[PDB]
């Protein structure tokens, strides 16, 4: 599950820039009203430089 | 934020984890070699075997 791949320690994740998944895990990441740990983890692995 | 440390899934021993375990080792040639020191006087007062 994605809350396995936000918390496994094994495997580096991400997807294709400026998608609209992309988008969707920013939309869940950076909003200042969301803030749930799964999707926030999964924007910092995507965010990252 | 993140509590999970992800390199020690288990592993094998280090130097430092074993360092109490030489401990003895080192105790028993100390006071093997002062246990020496004894018969070493001694020996010379017996001027025998």
């Amino acid at each position: 599950s994605l809350q396995d791949l936000s918390k496994q320690t094994e495997i580096p994740y991400g997807t294709v820039l400026d998608s609209a998944v992309y988008e969707h895990v920013r939309m869940k990441g950076l909003n200042p009203f969301e803030r749930d740990s799964m999707y926030s983890q999964m924007w910092r692995m995507i965010n990252r430089s | 934020y993140s509590s999970v440390d992800t390199k020690q899934k288990g592993g094998a021993l280090d130097i430092k984890s074993f360092a109490g375990v030489f401990c003895i080792l080192a105790a028993g040639i100390v006071l093997s070699c002062f246990i020496a020191m004894l018969e070493t006087w001694w020996n010379k007062r017996k001027g025998s075997r």
